[PDB]
């Protein structure tokens, strides 16, 4: 499986949404996750399951979408969202353990 | 709280050989017992390397595609796993992250919830 | 050919298809009936790791629906939702008109992930899955149901409380499935085959009384000792 | 007998129905179309058939939305077969005296 | 129990289901009937106004249809289409094999919106919709109807042209609903309930021979005084 | 009778139907597949009635073809329960003449 | 009304309605049976070129189905898919419980493009299509059907190898259409109406014996000399 | 909801079809309005209910789509037909009034 | 061996006329009879012109909507085809190739397996 | 019918895995075809019928799509495969001979 991103270098004013589409091959069932990466820090889990907020996130993001496309929206943009953001298709243990992750798409304030 | 933190990594010959440890501590092991490996080239994506199920009796350990029989990963009793690698071509200097994976509603899935700091490899 | 009860004197005989008794009376169709029974009264494991093992995938096979006119109360009924470990979905979408069964006490609902082989899940005893007065022969996602079935009758010529217990299966549909009581988004009990709905409960009220629930961010699973069977270990 | 208790009464049932009883018509490629395969007639002489018949047709509606409210029918097409089966039930549902008065059976 | 009908003697009776009656004959399942008849033979108010005010939204109850085999000629029918304020659909979708009224007179077709509550249209009175031999006991969207009951009957053993009016309807369902006849696409007349089709037809041909019809990029709505009945103002 | 106007006749019928009468095949979940469920015969032996069926076949398609013009089921079931109802009512209807030749009931 | 046949004594015969038969009897349900015919014991053609014109299309006709409870072996069936010039589809798809003829000797698998007028395909002649125990009226997408009849009869009181034979049509329900037999995704031969599917089949077999398969990316047809029978020209 | 447009200075040399494509964040049921504005002159209505064509415009302007995706098309682009182009998705008066404008595509001769 | 070669064409005035000759060679011209022309202006897109049923007798001449009553195609018995353009102008300067259709499990279509070398028209 | 490709001369390491996007202006039940033209040389034919691969092809290309979305995937990009690429609806012959080229994308090693 091959997903794509935006891929382009995002700029966007304080205080408005920014909007990162993450398109797949094929259908996923909604199985897709999403990880910021801040320079130098290891990533941080944001969403899973491609709608439930992961524990200890603010609410200003939100994802959506399904089939073969789907959304990471922020609704309020600061000065500390300004990393790198990923999007990967994940398999249950109980069968195979494949993850696929996207290409990533670096967000400028 | 909880600690995922690596040990190992540096400058190693090509042709080589090196073996990490992840150490971790601060959760209950036994129940979150899913263990991973992932690699990332600097200033590239991310990639999967292996996982683990270390904590329990039994469990599986699943491997990738690109990497089979250059990596091992072992299954210690301790909440400490070791990934051993063999044969380090000049394309394998990255940063390695152990990571734990993560659950949902249906069960235990694949993406990961806790992560370490990253240790450095170069060749 | 379906046999065919016949009650007179308050005993029941079936209906002899080559001698013709006259004694018999048919006045009307209200007098025909379709009742069905469940298997619970035939004094038959209940439990989700005993009931799940009767229920096989299977395909090639198309699925057949003939309804009933009565039922009985029904005090363990089960609801399934199953995936495949890529992410799809094994149990098919309730066609129109498919409802879940009307009077339950205790609802299982069970949620996990399976190898899910065939098509249709079919029961391997033979019985029927009931539903709302429409008995199938397959399962259908997310509609409660309970094992039973069907007699037909010539009748004589003359408060509702419902719970929901949450499971959580691996490796449903094979012979090595784990199963899990659920207490919270964060905390579960390790199930074993001995433990009636009413001390799953207890066990709930005494994981949320004593402050057993999980604080970190990680999954926590409790083990109940087999001796003491009140101190829960791990 | 049956009364009209309705405020008022159309004594003409002018009506339409789909049963007609000719070379190639009755072939659905050379059949006619969706729309012209109804009749009409008109019965303008009544002894109050019509009249009772609507205040008739108002009274089976209670039963009728019971029964439909029973039953698990997306549509159901199979009231008149029992009916038909109901009446030779009463009719005859068992032994059967001659001389009875539950008995249709005549001597002679 | 359903009642049926017998014709004796050009007279109905009520067939009694205790009292055998030996004279009653029936030699074929030609003579058994069903038969739809419409709610305006019974003198009852016909216009859009009165008329969609015998008819509410519901949630919770299935619709069910049944088939009729005879219908009466109608002379009113409808046909709703109906928008909830956001842009939604609250009429349900025709089901496959549902068809307009075959035989109808003029044809009120209303398109508007309104609040939308519940999940189905039912009729306040019990009646029936008849659609095209299958009356439905809810309204689908833009299908000609007609409100009816439906009759079961024992038988004695022995152009077409249509006419559509266009409505618009604002406030739905709710007490205060508006009704206006359009006449074109810009221009509208404001709606009484005391006015026949043909009046309406008559008004559409005086406002065009009148040339009364909007001429700029705004909307006209005309209003018919009451004592003159020919004078229209605004 | 029937005299067969087809222009040639096959005097074999061999055919295929699904009624059959084991352990646990009636089980579906051990059941045979659906494709397995027929069983097969063949009528070689005739006295004319495989000339006579195809020509009755071929006379009621005009009925069969109107009566499912004139119904709104989009799938017909009930034929051969309105046959046997039919067949009932035509036999026992109401008014039973003992020695009449309207009843069956013979007199010994 | 729909006829009904009788057996008696090794002989068929037509009940008749009005005379009532005492002789007749039916003792159960079991005795009424419903049993359909296919054509070709008639001696009808049955090669594609001329069993394809006796099937139309059509508009404003729904269709209708009905059931059978025992067939026939055939031994010709046919399989079509057709598409419109521009790309879309012609034949309607298959309902839920469609499935092909069950007893099929070769079948001929037909895929090619026409005008397509109408909306369904019905046949000419007012026969029916023979799925798997249901008669249809119009032809479905891709599904094995047999031409042929039902009848209804009262009983008296008491391996399978397919062959799939491809082809290939332009100018599909016109009257001038031309046919090819595809031996390989790159050779065709043209087809007449004179050939049996064993003749076909030998054909084939000779095609790839005698290498005169294109081995260029174009396409190359063969045509049989009408005398010699056995040297193809081209 | 939130309106993306195309968000581009889209140049067509004269003679061409541009085509302006309006995303939504959910499913609108055709409730689109088309607005092109001049710098400095008003807003103009030019296609509502996302396919019907407002008065006195002419058929060169063609609207389609549903669900959540949308586009308007100009034909044989002419010298004139050069301003800011608005999406606008808006509600029947019966109940609320609410409406939201979309951000607003530029298109150079 | 499989080949479309074609010939003509060159430098003509304005409101001039020309012929352009199409010949195959290496395949069934009987079975695969549809031949086509398409155009193609220097640095822009392809266009198709016209298409013939050239190899059996019958067929459609089919024509390109911009181009009626002019660019006409010649039926000739033998595989070569011909096509002739009146009333030149500047913008019809461009390259022309002549191709070969294709076909598909339903019959044939216009999608164009086999081209040609195509030769240079200025105006 | 309108055909619009990615319009985008996009460039992409050797090694690495190219798409090219073919959308159209209604349904057109998947018959497109794929071709690439060198400078100079006619064009030629990759992917008919939006999925099927041309004889003397090999098997990195890949076709997908349906409705009015459709794919094409150049896996292992190399160096030959340097070309302006084009998508094709086509008609069958029996009745009509239509065809719309798309606009041609170029791809840079
Ligand atoms: C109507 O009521 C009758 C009661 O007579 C039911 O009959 C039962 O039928 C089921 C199967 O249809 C029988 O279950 C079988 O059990 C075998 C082992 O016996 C167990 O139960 C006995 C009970 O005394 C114990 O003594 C014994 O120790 C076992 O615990 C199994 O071998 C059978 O198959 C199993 O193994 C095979 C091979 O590995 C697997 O493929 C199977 O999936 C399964 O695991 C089977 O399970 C049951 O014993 C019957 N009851 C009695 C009393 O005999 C009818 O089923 C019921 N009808 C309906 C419609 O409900
Ligand atoms: C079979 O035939 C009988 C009698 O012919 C019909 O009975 C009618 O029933 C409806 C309601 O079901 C009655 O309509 C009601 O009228 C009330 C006002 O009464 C007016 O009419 C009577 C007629 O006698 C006058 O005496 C009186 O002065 C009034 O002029 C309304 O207030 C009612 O509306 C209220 O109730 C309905 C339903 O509960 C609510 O939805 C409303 O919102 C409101 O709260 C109602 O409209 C009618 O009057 C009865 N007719 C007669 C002659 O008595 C049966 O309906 C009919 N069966 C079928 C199936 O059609
Ligand atoms: C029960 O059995 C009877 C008798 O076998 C069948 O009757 C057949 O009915 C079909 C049409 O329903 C007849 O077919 C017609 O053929 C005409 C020409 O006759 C041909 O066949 C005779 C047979 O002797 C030859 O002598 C003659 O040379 C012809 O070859 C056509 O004119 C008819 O219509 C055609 O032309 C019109 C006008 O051009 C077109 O519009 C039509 O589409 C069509 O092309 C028609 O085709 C057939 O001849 C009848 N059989 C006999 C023996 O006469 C019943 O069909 C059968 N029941 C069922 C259900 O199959
Ligand atoms: C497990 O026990 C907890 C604690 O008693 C239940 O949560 C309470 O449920 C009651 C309903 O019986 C509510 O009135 C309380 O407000 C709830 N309190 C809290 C803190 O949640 C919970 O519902 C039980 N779960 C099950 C499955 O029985
Ligand atoms: C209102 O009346 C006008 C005038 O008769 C109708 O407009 C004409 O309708 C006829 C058919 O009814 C058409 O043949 C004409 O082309 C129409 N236009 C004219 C005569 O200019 C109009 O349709 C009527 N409206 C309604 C709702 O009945
Ligand atoms: C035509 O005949 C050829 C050769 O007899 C068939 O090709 C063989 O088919 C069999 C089974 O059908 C396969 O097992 C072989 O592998 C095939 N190839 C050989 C023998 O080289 C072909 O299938 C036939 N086609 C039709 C339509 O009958
Ligand atoms: C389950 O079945 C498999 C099938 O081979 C077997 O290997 C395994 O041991 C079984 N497990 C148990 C617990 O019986
Ligand atoms: C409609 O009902 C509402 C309910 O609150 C009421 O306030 C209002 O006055 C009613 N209107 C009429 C015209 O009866
Ligand atoms: C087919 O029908 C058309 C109808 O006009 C006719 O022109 C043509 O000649 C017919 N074809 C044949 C082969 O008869």
């Amino acid at each position: 499986v091959v997903l794509t991103q935006t891929a382009s270098p995002v700029s966007t004013p304080v205080g408005g949404t920014v909007t990162i589409k993450c398109q797949a091959s094929q259908n996923i069932y909604s199985n897709l996750a999403w990880y910021q990466q801040k320079p130098g820090q290891p990533p941080k889990l944001l969403i899973y399951s491609a709608s439930t907020l992961a524990s200890g996130v603010p609410s200003r993001f939100k994802g959506s979408g399904s089939g073969t496309e789907y959304t990471l929206t922020i609704s309020d943009l600061e000065c500390a969202d300004a990393a790198t953001y990923y999007c990967q298709r994940y398999y249950y243990l109980s069968g195979s353990a494949d993850n696929t992750f996207g290409g990533g798409t670096e967000v400028v304030v | 709280q909880e600690q995922l933190v690596e040990s190992g990594g540096g400058l190693v010959q090509p042709e080589g050989s090196l073996t990490l440890t992840c150490t971790a501590s601060g959760f209950s092991f036994s129940s979150n017992c899913w263990r991973c490996w992932v690699r990332q080239a600097p200033g590239k994506g991310l990639e999967w390397i292996a996982c683990v199920c270390a904590g329990r009796s039994g469990g599986t350990t699943y491997y990738a595609s690109w990497a089979k029989g250059r990596f091992t990963i072992s299954k210690t009793s301790s909440p400490t796993v070791t990934l051993q690698m063999t044969s380090l071509t000049a394309a394998d200097t990255a940063t390695y992250f152990c990571a734990r994976a993560g659950y949902d509603d249906y069960g235990d899935a694949s993406f990961f919830n806790l992560w370490g700091p990253g240790t450095l490899v170069t060749v | 050919s379906i046999p065919l009860g016949v009650i007179h004197n308050s005993t029941l005989q079936v209906s002899d298809v080559d001698k013709l008794v006259c004694r018999d009376k048919l006045s009307s169709t209200n007098q025909l009936r379709s009742v069905g029974l469940n298997l619970e009264g035939n004094g038959v494991a209940t439990d989700v790791p005993s009931a799940t093992k009767r229920w096989g995938f299977r395909s090639g096979v198309p699925p057949k629906v003939v309804n009933y006119e009565a039922g009985e109360w029904a005090e363990n009924c089960y609801n399934l939702e199953i995936k495949k470990p890529d992410g799809s979905e094994c149990l098919p979408a309730a066609p129109d008109g498919i409802r879940g069964f009307p009077r339950c006490r205790y609802v299982h609902k069970v949620s996990g992930t399976g190898p899910c082989a065939g098509d249709f899940a079919f029961h391997k005893e033979g019985a029927f899955f009931l539903y709302d007065r429409l008995a199938s022969t397959v399962i259908y996602r997310g509609t409660t149901f309970a094992e039973g079935v069907v007699a037909f009758l010539i009748l004589p010529q003359a408060g509702y409380y419902s719970t929901t217990i949450r499971y959580q299966a691996t490796g449903f549909g094979t012979n090595e499935t784990e199963y899990l009581f659920e207490v919270d988004n964060l905390t579960y009990v390790q199930l074993e085959s001995r433990f009636t709905p009413q001390f799953l409960l207890q066990l709930n009220e005494t994981i949320y009384t004593s402050g057993k629930r999980s604080n970190t961010t990680g999954k926590l699973i409790w083990k109940v000792n087999p001796e003491i069977d009140t101190t829960i270990g791990e | 007998a049956i009364v009209n208790a309705q405020p008022k009464c159309n004594p003409n049932l002018h009506y339409w129905t789909t049963q007609d009883e000719i070379g190639l018509a009755w072939i659905p490629y050379f059949g006619p179309a969706a729309e012209g395969i109804y009749t009409e007639g008109l019965m303008h002489n009544q002894d109050g058939l019509i009249c009772g018949l609507r205040q008739l047709a108002n009274e089976t509606t209670q039963a009728l939305q019971l029964f439909l409210r029973a039953t698990t029918e997306l549509r159901t097409f199979s009231i008149l077969n029992r009916k038909a089966i109901d009446f030779l039930l009463q009719r005859w549902g068992g032994t059967c005296h001659i001389l009875g008065p539950d008995c249709c059976i005549e001597p002679h």
